[PDB]
């Protein structure tokens, strides 16, 4: 709230949730949009999927966990071969 | 020609908090015509004299057909149609 001023994302969240037939997907898409926008300005919301959009956080593979800062340059050692 | 069940299922309303399953098609039961005399006698009594010309008779008696056989024991379904 000290950086992004969510006052403009709130009305859009309501609009999308009320409009689309599959409301939960639009709800999560709208929240993820604000999360991406805030992360763009240095403030990262770690662990924001615990009450609202945690429908796939726990579905990750056995040794692979859900992340919030997954990056392109974090692939297998095949990528490290070129690097 | 839409069957009643599918046509009714078309008019469903989606609440974005609960998922409710539509009723499935049950096996077609025998035409409960063995109680037609009962419905015809009870419905066309003297108390209903001056309405034989206002309202039809076939639909309500047809409904009574299923009510009599689908509600064994207490007569809580038959006296709901004549009502």
């Amino acid at each position: 709230h000290s950086a992004v001023d969510p006052a403009e994302y709130y009305k859009r969240c309501k609009y999308d949730t009320c409009n689309c037939q599959n409301n939960e997907d639009c709800l999560c898409a709208a929240l993820s949009s604000y999360a991406r926008a805030c992360t763009a300005k240095g403030v990262m919301l770690w662990g924001w999927r615990e009450h609202v959009c945690n429908k796939d956080v726990g579905s990750c593979p056995n040794s692979q966990v859900f992340l919030y800062n997954l990056t392109t340059c974090q692939q297998t050692c095949r990528s490290l071969s070129e690097a | 020609l839409f069957s009643p069940l599918e046509f009714g299922n078309m008019q469903k309303i989606n609440q974005p908090d609960v998922v409710c399953e539509d009723p499935e098609e049950e096996v077609a039961p025998a035409s409960c015509s063995e109680h037609r005399a009962e419905c015809e006698r009870l419905l066309t009594a003297e108390a209903f004299a001056d309405c034989q010309d206002l309202v039809p008779l076939e639909p309500y008696l047809r409904a009574c057909q299923q009510d009599r056989c689908r509600c064994p024991g207490g007569d809580t379904c038959v006296c709901s149609t004549v009502a």
